DNA sequence: GGGAGTAATCCCCTTGGCGGTTAAAACGCGGGGGACAGCGCGTACGTGCGTTTAAGCGGTGCTAGAGCTGTCTACGACCAATTGAGCGGCCTCGGCACCGGGATTCTCCAGGG
DNA sequence: CCCTGGAGAATCCCGGTGCCGAGGCCGCTCAATTGGTCGTAGACAGCTCTAGCACCGCTTAAACGCACGTACGCGCTGTCCCCCGCGTTTTAACCGCCAAGGGGATTACTCCC
């Protein structure tokens, strides 16, 4: 199919069909059907690595959504590029002030 | 009903194959995929609106416009790899 | 002992705990909590009691009420953090409406 | 219903919010503002329930209202 | 209940635990963890469906 | 009033209660109307005097 | 990410040490006392309970 | 490395025309730092727009688009 | 001889209070952290200073990226069509769920020195 | 007073039992790129264009320091309000109880083949 020809894991034929149905502009270059798919796989792969190490931190083989929140909230860049989304099963990272605790 | 469940499982096995999943995480990752895609496409279209236009370069420059350079360099490299593989 | 019991009662004893340490332990235990806290059934009761004003026969779904609960519950917590930081910025470790109004007028209510 | 979020519920929400001491004249205004927010979101939800005059409200409607309200939410 | 169960796991501190018909419904997690040699369901008309 | 699973429940309440629970005889008292005829007539007489 | 990996590794080593020490404690306590089934002092404990 | 060459008396005069009865050097330094950070955080999108404008000279359309994106 | 609404059966499925509970919400207060009022201080800006000074002000000679045109070719829309990525019941077994077990240290009370 | 014992116990991690969960297996099933053309539009030269670069150099008005000098955030103090935790009390859903309809159909009846 399209994945073997492109040599990429995430399907791009369906993604390119969705982009064509989008019709965002008159000139839609079809030569890169997997560019957005490539960037999303890279982002999701680094997110998955962060979530995996977070889950292995607390002897949790299965990724609890709290681990996902911790993974997406422990990095300055990740919170900078999006910080206005409230994920299900919340809970901010632990914090304390120099005045509340001795 | 073409979802990304198979692709998500593939990327799971690629990154952390030993790690399992929940029953609602896949919805979160699918939302990440498609919402990032549509917002990036909308920014690309609004950028191309001014210039007369009636591909890889547009997507790459849209990525470099707003998305951080730390990720933008990797995005450009992987996009070049993908387009070369497609042309191969 | 109120009545027949395991021998002699009153084993509870005067064991009052002073605040501060109790407050610290309860906030520490509450922070790790990640699920819903307020009762959902009164929430749906009130949201249906405040929906017929627009129109009746609107009907609802579990996904809907769940999403509104998630939206309201995950938004006021950041407000609480902002109010607490504005409070301990001044010499007021307790919360009063002054710093909450301060937070409202710095977070762009309009 | 005015007393939906009762006093202990608001108290434990505040404790989850990391406050040392919570005074006894603070929950009224917080309740007022959250009721205003709830009225706004339900008004939007009923508006887009009549986008196709659908006779039911679902998660799509409320996520629409919240995503155009500026307070984006995730987990779905 | 927790105070009673404190001295219940390790030793043979008891043989019969007096439990009502409705207590087991909410406490099933602690009940099923312990294997019981015998149980009796007095007034079997309580459960029929 | 299609439903009738409890339509005999009010009959049972009637038989056992003997309307000393449905409605008991109260301590009768007259009406307590309070508007009064002279509510808006003191001003005129005061001005006249 | 490597800091998280080494933190996880040291957490695993501490968990393994706790496993070893608690398992040794449990094994020592298991073999120290086997007396609940004797059918002789049971009369004494029954009399005390009565 | 001219970024440290911004004249402090400029901030002194700006504070004086802005008011306040106590404007220490810490206030001047922090407002200078935040102004520089904001200038960087807007010029980044300005120069990215110029790069994705097929042009190499700064023009008002680039800053107009930058401020529209930034609000 | 043989099949389909009508009569009838199935099997809970409704219906609404209706007893009997165990989880929460709303009480009262001794003290007790928590907020608030007074007084000095000291330092560090507000200013009115004499003194340089650096963008303004006015005009210039072009010039180097910009505005801009054919145009013509690299390239964006193009519909057959087929087997493949994948999407859907299903069905198992251990990661997770929840609670007791006991050492370390967290922490506060009764002393020792 | 610092230090030692002495106990409730958080946390750790392990159990210990119950379950439901990712994905494979069977089924199939919808579209991506080949295969080509229609046109088209965006960069290759060509012309140009237009105010920016930097320059000329006084000239007030920022740079810019300093002594009077006092204003109030904060150091302490006293003065003193009502947050917070132990013991009680009043709602609240939920498991059932009870019994009269629920409803597609096919399998006696009788009308179709």
């Amino acid at each position: 199919s399209r994945s073997a020809k492109a040599g990429l894991t995430f399907p791009v034929g369906r993604v390119h069909r969705l982009l064509r149905r989008g019709n965002y502009a008159q000139r839609i270059g079809s030569g890169a059907p997997v560019y957005l798919t490539a960037v999303l796989e890279y982002l999701a792969a680094e997110i998955l690595e962060l979530a995996g190490n977070a889950a292995r931190d607390n002897k949790k083989t299965r990724i609890i959504p709290r681990h996902l929140q911790l993974a997406i909230r422990n990095d300055d860049e990740l919170n900078k590029l999006l910080g206005n989304v409230t994920i299900a099963q919340g809970g901010v990272l632990p914090n304390i002030h120099q005045n509340l605790l001795p | 009903k073409e979802t990304y469940s198979s692709y998500i499982y593939k990327v799971l096995k690629q990154t952390h194959p030993d790690t399992g999943i929940s029953q609602k995480s896949m919805s979160i990752l699918n939302s990440f995929v498609n919402d990032i895609f549509e917002r990036i496409a909308t920014e690309a279209s609004k950028l191309a609106a001014y210039n007369k236009k009636s591909s890889a370069r547009e997507i790459q420059t849209a990525v470099r416009l707003i998305l951080p350079g730390e990720l933008a360099k990797h995005a450009v490299s992987e996009g070049t790899r993908a387009v070369t593989k497609y042309s191969s | 002992a109120r009545k027949s019991a395991p021998s002699t009662g009153g084993v509870k004893k005067p064991h009052r705990y002073k605040p501060g340490t109790v407050a610290l332990r309860e906030i520490r235990r509450f922070q790790k909590s990640t699920e819903l806290l307020i009762r959902k059934l009164p929430f749906q009761r009130l949201v249906r009691e405040i929906a017929q004003d627009f129109k009746t026969d609107l009907r609802f779904q579990s996904s809907a009420i769940g999403a509104l609960q998630e939206s309201v519950e995950a938004y006021l917590v950041s407000l609480f953090e902002d109010t607490n930081l504005a409070a301990i910025h001044a010499k007021r470790v307790t919360i009063m409406p002054k710093e909450i109004q301060l937070a409202r007028r710095l977070r762009g209510e309009r | 219903n005015i007393q939906g979020i009762t006093k202990p519920a608001i108290r434990r929400l505040a404790r989850r919010g990391g406050v040392k001491r919570i005074s006894g004249l603070i929950y009224e205004e917080v309740r007022a503002v959250l009721k205003s927010f709830l009225e706004s979101v339900i008004r939007d939800s009923v508006t887009y329930t009549e986008h196709a005059k659908r006779k039911t409200v679902t998660s799509l409607d409320v996520v629409y209202a919240l995503k155009r309200q500026g307070r984006t939410l995730y987990g779905f | 209940r927790k105070e009673k169960r404190k001295g219940w796991n390790k030793p043979d501190a008891f043989h019969v635990c007096i439990v009502s018909y409705q207590l087991v419904v909410q406490d099933q997690h602690s009940f099923k963890r312990k294997r019981w040699q015998y149980m009796v369901l007095d007034e079997a008309h309580n459960i029929k469906n | 009033n299609f439903m009738s699973i409890v339509n005999c429940l009010m009959q049972l309440r009637k038989v056992c209660n003997h309307p000393n629970l449905f409605e008991v005889r109260p301590i009768l008292t007259s009406f307590v109307l309070e508007h009064c005829v002279a509510s808006d007539y003191k001003d005129v007489e005061r001005t006249l005097l | 990410m490597e800091n998280t990996m080494k933190v996880y590794e040291k957490l695993s080593k501490a968990e393994k040490k706790r496993k070893i020490i608690q398992e040794r404690i449990r094994k020592h306590k298991e073999q120290e006392s086997q007396h609940m089934l004797t059918q002789e002092e049971r009369l004494r404990i029954a009399k005390e309970t009565e």
